[PDB]
RNA sequence: AAUCGAGAG
């Protein structure tokens, strides 16, 4: 039989590492049918912030106004997801927006001629001001009560460094764009991880023994932590499987053609996440796995 | 045109790396794959997007239609 | 001012019933200026 | 994609004949909803969203003492890149009776297009 | 709206019944059919979205007897409930741990 | 009541050109959310000749 | 409306 009971004796994760925007773990006794509903979870169903709406007032710029849009609805937000609650769609443009779900970001920047600039300057920075535009340049205009709940943290991107925009002098842009909760399966901008996936845990079944020179080259059709030379005898074991990424290179060898088997263990997942920044990849799981508990609680109070 | 805000294939922000790109090619004399893995680029998708961005918006940029010529 | 010479690109404001060329510069071709005004998008 | 489209206002008169198309309003009464795709002049404004049957460049027209609009024939939406104001060579001082206006289509990448 | 019950393929003691899910796709439909299969009662299981471009999910779930399909599918949305409840706390564990 | 066109139509199909009859058949319209473009099933390439690389095919809708 | 030129299957 199968129960929650015997599921919890043999399920255990081991987090190989943690930063505050890659999280490397491992999922054990698990199947793949829950294994890939947090993976899928994670890229298309956790909310998080970008920008939807764009107010352009002026676009002088060689970057056309579309195109600048889309690349500010790319810049991810360094906002708490939770901070803000969710837009009715239905409600009428004015009253659509509010300041307990939108972010006003404004980008206002002319580029004028640098009279001191040297003869024979060929630099943009050096030749004129405000050449470039970046993401570090999108303020945040505050509205209403989040002038004091964002007061502790202000809304920055994640990377101030993303080049938005060139431009030469006369030339400008002034626009206000607003942001808004979404989820990655709607768009790819509302996406909060860089790339979650995952992976089986290789084996490296050793079947017949490879002493002697061969477990010279045998080693050498692995990555370097793979396998190694045991101390007593001359032969070739299996340390770490983690370190293998499948690439079959000892098949292609006639000399191991029956010497070894590769396969894997088809309930060890091996989950790599990085986060675009809004959020910690362990925040990220975590938030998933609650989205699919959430999700069969709906299911199961709903009237059928 | 400009340097995309994301990876195409997986979406890692890849628009802050252009400029720190050049700047490790021309002052650092690195060869690309040297430059790209010092930017944090591993995945290939990430790399190409860098290792073949054309950076045509300098050129668009010399016509200029409010600016003497 | 609502016009730019397409040459010499100098700002000039253009009367109705009067002659479309530049004042600097004997230019015929004028390029309508865009001025500040709402333009929505969606950043998508 | 980007296509130019030639209004020429000259296009009824001929050979030194009054100018009876001008190009911008007149002193009737037209609706005031056609304000926010056409500016004073009746030239359309930079940047502005244009869709079936939006006006793009009004004239005041003598002959029948009122003001019309052309209007942009496309099911396509599209955005007003540029208008220029071209002015005939002639030493002969006259009005603008051609403006070029230039149109921008976003091209998204569509289930049928061809790679 | 969120859940309905197919009429036409339901049988008349309830032992074999059909749901269809608005806004769900494999995420929900795999989990949810892995854990119904998981009740030794249940004859027959699956999941079929009719087309890609609608986002319905269809739940076949035919029981051997003494309970009926509606059961089946609460306990397995129970069953995935306390699943995820279990990786929930392991992992914050493993986090405290470090 | 000039009613839309529903699931319960039928249609003619046509791919041009038409060198015999199987090249042109009814189809039971079934209305999809998406796209602009007609979805056809892989078993009625063989009758239309039909690839999917840029052939384009009439539709025709009965009307009594 | 023709004529010419460019295309698609
Ligand atoms: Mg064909
Ligand atoms: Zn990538
Ligand atoms: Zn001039």
């Amino acid at each position: 039989e199968w129960n929650v009971e015997k599921f919890k004796k043999d399920f255990e994760v081991n987090i190989s590492s943690l930063d505050a925007r890659e999280a490397n773990f491992d999922l054990i006794n698990i199947d793949t049918s829950i294994a890939n509903a947090f993976r899928r979870i994670m890229i298309s169903e956790v909310p998080s912030v970008a920008a939807e709406y764009v107010y352009f007032f002026n676009n002088t710029s060689v970057i056309q106004d579309e195109v600048l849009a889309h690349r500010i609805g790319l810049v991810p937000l360094k906002v708490d997801p939770d901070m803000l609650t969710w837009v009715d769609s239905n409600l009428p443009d004015d009253e659509k927006f509010t300041d307990e779900n939108t972010i006003v970001l404004s980008l206002n920047v002319k580029c004028t001629r640098n009279p001191d600039a040297p003869k024979g300057s060929t630099d943009p920075k050096e030749l004129y001001n405000n050449a470039h535009v970046y993401a570090r340049d999108l303020k945040f205009e505050p509205q209403g009560r989040q002038s004091t709940t964002f007061a502790d943290c202000p809304v920055v991107p994640a990377d101030p460094d993303i080049l938005l925009a060139k431009l030469r002098p006369g030339q400008e842009i002034s626009l206000k764009a607003h942001c808004i909760l979404g989820i990655g399966g709607d768009h790819a901008k509302f996406s909060p991880v860089s790339t979650a996936s995952y992976r089986l845990l290789p084996q490296i079944n050793i079947l017949q023994p490879i002493k002697g020179e061969s477990a010279r080259r045998f080693q050498k059709c692995f990555p370097p932590g793979v396998i190694g030379i045991d101390e007593g005898s001359d032969e070739a074991y299996v340390k770490d499987a983690r370190k293998d990424t499948v690439s079959r290179e000892v098949l292609r060898y006639e000399e191991f053609a029956d010497k070894v088997k590769l396969g894997r263990v088809r309930n060890h997942f091996i989950f790599n996440v990085e986060s675009a920044g809004a959020m910690t990849p362990e925040e990220i799981f975590f938030k998933s796995v609650r989205i699919l508990k959430n999700k069969a609680e709906y299911l199961k109070n709903c009237p059928i | 045109m400009i340097v995309p805000v994301r990876c195409f294939s997986c979406g890692k922000v890849v628009g802050d790396k252009w400029e720190s790109y050049l700047n490790l090619l021309q002052e650092d004399e690195l060869d690309e794959g040297t430059a790209l893995s010092r930017l944090g680029l591993k995945r290939y998708c990430c790399r190409r997007m860098i290792l073949t961005h054309v950076d045509l918006i300098e050129k668009f940029l010399r016509y200029n239609p409010l600016e003497k010529r | 001012l609502k016009y730019i010479c397409a040459e010499c690109s100098s700002k000039l404001s253009l009367s109705r019933t009067d002659a479309v060329r530049c004042k600097d510069c004997g230019h015929r071709i004028l390029l309508k200026a865009r001025t500040k005004r709402l333009v929505q998008f969606e950043a998508r | 994609m980007y296509k130019t489209e030639k209004v020429d206002l000259a296009l009824n008169r001929n050979r030194g004949d009054p100018i009876t198309q001008h190009f911008g309003f007149g002193n009737d009464e037209w609706p005031k909803e056609w304000l926010e795709k056409l500016d004073e002049d009746g030239l359309p404004y930079i940047g502005t969203y244009v869709e079936e049957g939006d006006p793009i460049c009004a004239y005041f027209d003598d002959t029948l003492n009122k003001t019309k609009i052309k209007t942009y024939h496309s099911s396509e939406p599209a955005y007003i890149e540029e208008v220029n104001l071209i002015g005939d060579e002639s030493n002969k001082f006259q009005e603008l009776q051609t403006v070029s206006i230039k149109y921008r289509i976003r091209r998204t990448p569509q289930i049928g297009d061809k790679f | 709206e969120k859940i309905k019950l197919l009429t036409q393929a339901t049988s008349e003691d309830g032992t074999s019944a059909s749901f269809q899910i608005v806004e769900e796709d494999h995420t929900l439909g795999n989990a949810l059919r892995y854990v119904i299969m998981k009740n030794p009662d249940v004859e027959f299981c699956g999941y079929s979205i009719p087309h890609p471009s609608e986002n319905l999910l269809n739940i076949r779930i035919q029981t051997y007897g003494e309970t009926t399909a509606v059961d089946a599918l609460q306990k397995g949305l129970k069953d995935l409930m306390d699943l995820c409840d279990v990786v929930e706390s392991k992992f914050t564990e493993k986090i405290k741990s470090m | 009541v000039y009613r839309h066109i529903k699931n319960r139509d039928v249609v003619l199909m046509n791919r041009q050109p038409t060198l015999h009859k199987a090249s042109m058949m009814g189809h039971k319209v079934r209305v999809l959310p998406n796209e602009k473009t007609l979805r056809l099933h892989y078993a009625n390439t063989g009758a239309y000749n039909a690839d999917f690389d840029g052939d384009e095919m009439n539709m025709h809708f009965p009307q009594n």
